[PDB]
């Protein structure tokens, strides 16, 4: 459900 | 006597294991891109299910193998003649003619007959018929055995005809077995 | 100003292939000339074909070229693309493979003294008709040629009908028809037929276990029903003799204590292999797991005039009714990003198990049901650690107990970045039954840092089907967008399967250009590209009765027919031509070798069956192998 | 050929025409055969006793299906007896009565076949008949060629009919004979005749007082009822011979006339007067007029 990063609509947590 | 004469009975003889080895082009103007070819075939004499396999080849669409298509060919009264694959010349063998009655109510009084073939020795002669009368109940079968000695090599033919007393019901079958030489 | 070139891993002669040419970070019209050369020297093969990449269409286009047959082992070509003054050359493998040969016989089994009727279907890599010369041999069980033809299918609409008379004196056994294209004698297509002395039986015998496997702990043992009916449909009355055995690859163990004589009443009979008899026959219980049982039934009619023998072999002895396979799942992952598993679940015979819950262990109770073709999509998130990911998926089918549920573990390695940069691409689809005439959404998921994300304004994607480039385009992207969706139209051209391989490029941290790639493999539902249906008019017929055969198919199609007595298949049902046997052969020929992704960017392109070669040095390694690696 | 099973089949009259069929079988291998089949066909118009089959059926290690057992007596021209095993050390025997529910002249030999369930190709068939050696149809074989002897035994009396019959080119010889010795065997009986008058001489240029053998199937023995020392009128065909004249024979077939010629003393009785003056007149007319 998510990508580990600090931008974008699908950040983790 | 009120029974069909042996000579008024054409035996079934066309029993190929495969046939309809045919090629056809779908020329007919298409309805929905699909063209429908009609084909007038005559079914062979075997009492089975035939499986029909069509394969098409197209310049634009390529290769298509269809699902197989089955046709069952059936009769209510018939003979099944169980010949072996081959027999050795001058050996006495027993073959069976199985008579089927798939009628629901009628029990059948039938006259069965092995026809004379000078290629075989049997109780059928040129001037004497080898015939048996039998009564088959509905929905059942009866084995009628025949003892023959193949006197001549090659592809040879065995023929049996049956008919029911008082009714226009009959069947005949003629098939082949290979007769092979003895040796030492 | 980076110029790239993309072609298949393996090229083909006298077949049209596409070269996708791209100018990255360039202005104005860029003239491109593409020439194909022989490798060890310069001779120039075909060449030509001219394009101009325009800024209007975004500096992306293609050339369509056809390599002619010029004249041991591997044949290569050096392929050059001149972007202005800049030369980008790539050595690429070449296949002599002309296409496919399928062979049809009229029957599965023949007696001495009869005719084998057969046809060869000559098609290209696209399953379309070609006229080439074909060499066809009939060989005996010993493998000695007994009839040898060389013919051309030119102007024959891809159909070669032939025939052979089997002599009266001939060795019985498994005969073979082997056929190859003249240009490609390495690649032989075979079929098989039996030669036996026999008469046709009048009835068939079906032998059916109640489960398609034996659970080793099942006290009931293996229960089998025997059905017998005449070829014309009626039910058989008789007696069956039934015997069980064990099979451990080539070896058979008959269990004589299993021999049973049962009545066949109303066409039906019932028989059990007891668990004790089974175990007493092998002089432990788990050691049988992996083995198989067979069951041999002989039916005699009450008349005694006919007798039929049948066998049901390959009943797997098992500790689970399911098998989990990770063969459709990429073996590499992108750290930080979601990892998708196409779990494939089968019944122990190899047939796809439908409607079966699967879940990953740990992130456990998520759950997902398998589709019609027995696959389920499961997605796990990964942490940004360069570490081998181990995954365990289990069955969660209720009615089964914990011990009965299936289990399988896989390992996926991390996709290694260009310069420890952490720039990744990840592609994703839904796993539902995909038919042609449908739209499929391809998700592009980006992973890089906020500071470098704005550089990526597009992704290039590539569709590979049946060994060639089917379609290539661009998926545009604006800064800040995690996901961009591509709506890809699925046609009959996509039929058996296809690979989607996408990349983006940029000039990252400290002067060095970088290519980041991912790939996904996608199944497409099996059918013909067109249609073919045989039916009767109306509708039992009597012997010698006329009837109408009705054939519905494509316009201008050649249709070839047979009719076989079903008595023939009772003696032998092996080797029969079917549409899905055809597709399986198409799939074995795929030049792409993995379910998707790769070791790195080059590893991605290569495994999907593509070369990549840029003007600024980044490239796929050379492929000098015509077949995929062995695992 | 029976190299996997020894099979012995005898049919004898019970000690309305009722006989007893006996089948004895031996497996010709190392151990016993597991489940095996006896496929039995009946002689024309014969059916086994239902209670006899029920005795064999209720014997340990035999099986006869109930489908078979509650059959209407007369619809049983074939049956299977299932054997759970066949002994390799001694002959495993069975016996049952068979009744002639249908009386027909000329009855076809029955047959018995034995084989193990798993190999039908390797089987043994023996035939049986109340009057035939080894239940075999009569044939006459010379090396490899054979001719069927299941032909009719002899032709079917008044004057005129004989003279019309005997004067065909197809009728090579016409003899008055004396039966000198009857040589009975298991298949072909031999009747040694002395030729007393050659009423018509054909390709066998035999002189008067010389002996020629007449060969006739064992089935014809009761119908012919030839006796030693009695006299016969006999005509037949030129194709009915057997041997090239040192080991020569005559065949009594469908185209052979055999008739009792009453001796001088018997002709004086008032039953043979009609026959003897017809036979006396036949010979005179055949000698004198010939066959123009
Ligand atoms: C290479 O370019 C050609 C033409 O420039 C492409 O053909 C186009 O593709 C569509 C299908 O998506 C066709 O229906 C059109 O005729 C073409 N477009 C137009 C209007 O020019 C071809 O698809 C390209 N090759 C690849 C592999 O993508
Ligand atoms: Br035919
Ligand atoms: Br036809
Ligand atoms: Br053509
Ligand atoms: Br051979
Ligand atoms: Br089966
Ligand atoms: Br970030
Ligand atoms: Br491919
Ligand atoms: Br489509
Ligand atoms: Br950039
Ligand atoms: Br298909
Ligand atoms: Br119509
Ligand atoms: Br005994
Ligand atoms: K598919
Ligand atoms: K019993």
């Amino acid at each position: 459900i998510c990508v580990w990063q600090d931008w974008g609509a699908h950040r983790c947590t | 006597e009120d029974i069909i004469a042996e000579e008024n009975i054409v035996s079934r003889s066309e029993f190929p294991e495969s046939w309809l080895w045919n090629v056809e082009d779908l020329k007919e103007p298409p309805k929905n891109g699909i063209s429908t070819k009609l084909m007038n075939i005559f079914l062979k004499d075997s009492i089975t299910t035939w499986e029909i396999l069509a394969v098409s080849m197209s310049d634009k669409k390529g290769i298509c193998v269809a699902d197989p298509f089955e046709v069952t060919v059936m009769q209510d009264f018939f003979i099944d003649l169980r010949l072996p694959y081959s027999v050795v010349r001058n050996e006495q063998v027993e073959i069976r003619a199985v008579l089927y009655n798939y009628r629901q109510n009628q029990e059948l009084k039938v006259r069965v007959e092995l026809l004379h073939n000078p290629a075989f020795c049997s109780l059928a002669t040129t001037k004497r018929r080898h015939q048996q009368t039998v009564t088959i109940p509905p929905k059942s079968s009866l084995s009628v055995p025949y003892v023959i000695v193949p006197l001549k090599t090659g592809l040879q033919e065995v023929e049996v005809k049956a008919a029911v007393y008082h009714h226009f019901i009959s069947d005949g079958v003629r098939k082949s077995l290979k007769v092979v030489p003895e040796g030492i | 100003p980076m110029y790239s070139i993309i072609t298949p891993n393996i090229l083909r002669l006298e077949s049209e292939e596409t070269m996708v040419l791209e100018a990255h970070d360039a202005q104005g019209d860029v003239p491109v000339t593409v020439t194909v050369h022989d490798f060890p020297g310069k001779k120039l093969v075909l060449s030509s074909e001219k394009t101009v990449l325009t800024p209007a269409t975004n500096h992306m286009g293609n050339v369509t070229f056809t390599i002619p047959a010029n004249r041991g082992r591997n044949k290569f070509v050096t392929v050059q693309a001149t972007f202005g003054t800049q030369v980008v050359e790539k050595v690429v493998l070449v296949s002599l493979q002309s296409g496919y040969l399928f062979i049809q016989t009229d029957k599965t089994i023949y007696t001495p003294g009869s005719t084998v009727l057969y046809r060869i279907f000559t098609v290209n890599h696209k399953l379309l008709p070609v006229g080439r010369t074909v060499m066809v041999n009939i060989e005996n069980p010993e493998g000695i040629p007994v009839k040898q033809d060389s013919l051309s299918s030119q102007n024959q609409l891809g159909v070669l009908p032939l025939s052979w008379d089997i002599p009266e004196l001939v060795n019985m056994g498994q005969w073979k028809i082997r056929a190859y294209y003249e240009n490609s004698p390495q690649q032989v297509f075979s079929t098989e037929f039996e030669v036996k002395e026999y008469v046709l039986p009048s009835f068939e015998v079906i032998v059916e276990p109640t489960e398609k496997f034996y659970y080793i702990y099942n006290e009931k043992g293996l229960e089998v029903t025997i059905t017998a009916r005449f070829l014309y449909g009626k039910k058989v009355e008789g007696t069956a003799f039934v015997i069980f055995g064990i099979q451990d690859g080539e070896q058979r163990i008959s269990l004589p204590e299993s021999l049973k004589r049962i009545p066949i009443e109303d066409g039906s009979g019932e028989v059990v292999l007891s668990r004790k008899v089974l175990l007493d026959g092998v002089q432990r219980a788990e050691d049988l797991v992996g083995k198989s049982l067979y069951v041999s039934a002989t039916v005699i009619l009450h008349s005694g005039s006919d007798m039929v023998q049948a066998e049901r072999s390959g009943i797997p002895i098992v500790t689970s009714p399911y098998q989990i396979h990770f063969t459709k799942t990429p073996k590499y992952f992108k750290p930080g990003m979601p990892f998708d598993l196409m779990v494939f679940v089968t019944n122990p015979d190899g047939s796809p198990a439908y409607r079966v819950p699967v879940a990953v262990q740990g992130e456990d109770t998520v759950q997902s049901l398998t589709q019609g073709d027995g696959v389920a999509k499961l997605s796990i998130n990964t942490h940004p650690s360069q570490k081998p990911l181990s995954i365990t998926v289990r069955t969660k089918k209720q009615e089964l107990s914990e011990a009965e549920q299936a289990t399988r573990t896989m390992q996926a390695l991390p996709y290694s970045t260009v310069g420890n940069s952490n720039n990744y691409l990840h592609l994703s689809v839904l796993r539902t039954e995909l038919r042609p005439g449908e739209t499929l959404n391809v998700n592009f998921l980006l992973r890089m840092d906020r500071a470098h994300e704005a550089k990526i304004r597009y992704y290039t994607y590539l569709i590979m089907n049946k060994g060639r480039l089917l379609k290539a385009g661009r998926q545009v992207r604006e800064p800040g967008q995690d996901l961009v969706v591509l709506p890809l139209s699925i046609t009959t051209d996509f039929i058996p399967s296809f690979r989607l391989v996408a990349y983006y490029t940029l000039i990252g941290a400290s002067g060095q250009r970088e290519v980041v790639a991912d790939s996904v493999w996608v199944d497409v539902k099996d059918s013909c590209v067109g249609s073919l249906v045989v039916k009767s008019g109306q509708s039992q017929p009597v012997p010698g009765q006329q009837m109408t055969l009705k054939i519905e198919g494509d316009h201008g199609a050649r249709v070839v027919l047979v009719a076989v007595d079903k008595g023939v298949f009772v003696l032998n049902k092996k080797n029969k031509l079917t549409q899905s046997k055809i597709w399986d052969v198409v799939e074995k020929a795929d030049i792409g070798c993995t379910p998707g992704s790769g070791k790195d960017y080059a590893g991605v392109f290569s495994d999907a069956g593509l070369t990549f070669t840029s003007s600024s040095g980044q490239q796929t390694a050379q492929r000098a192998e015509l077949q995929c690696p062995q695992p | 050929t029976c190299n996997k099973f020894d099979l012995k089949v005898t049919i004898k009259p019970a000690p309305k025409n009722t006989m007893i069929l006996e089948i004895c079988t031996r497996y010709r291998g190392d151990q016993d055969a597991t489940m095996s089949i006896l496929d039995i066909s009946m002689m024309t118009g014969f059916a086994p006793d239902t209670d006899d089959l029920k005795q064999l059926a209720n014997g340990v290690d035999r099986y006869i299906s109930k489908y078979e057992l509650d059959k209407a007596f007369s619809d049983r021209n074939t049956l299977i007896i299932y054997l759970d095993k066949v002994s390799h050390s001694e002959d495993d025997c069975l016996a049952f009565k068979v009744h002639q529910y249908f009386n027909v002249e000329l009855i076809q030999p029955g047959a018995v076949k034995v084989y193990a369930y798993y190999n039908l190709e390797e089987s043994c068939t023996r035939f049986y008949h109340p009057e035939k050696e080894d239940g075999k149809l009569n044939k006459l074989c010379r090396d490899e060629l054979c001719r069927c002897a299941e032909e009719n035994c002899f032709i079917q009396v008044t004057l005129e009919e004989r003279l019309d019959k005997a004067c065909e080119p197809g009728v090579d010889y016409v003899y008055k004979t004396r039966l000198v010795k009857v040589q009975l065997s298991n298949d072909f009986d031999e009747y040694i005749m002395a030729i007393e008058q050659t009423i018509k001489s054909g390709s066998d240029e035999v002189q008067v007082g010389q002996q020629r053998t007449f060969i006739s199937p064992i089935k014809c023995r009761e119908a012919l009822k030839l006796e030693e020392k009695k006299h016969y009128l006999m005509w037949g065909l030129s194709s009915d011979f057997w041997g090239e004249k040192p080991n020569l024979s005559y065949i009594i077939g469908k185209d052979t006339w055999v008739e009792h010629w009453p001796e001088e003393d018997e002709c004086q009785d008032e039953e043979n007067q009609k026959q003897c003056q017809d036979l006396g007149a036949f010979t005179e007319s055949m000698v004198v007029f010939g066959c123009p």
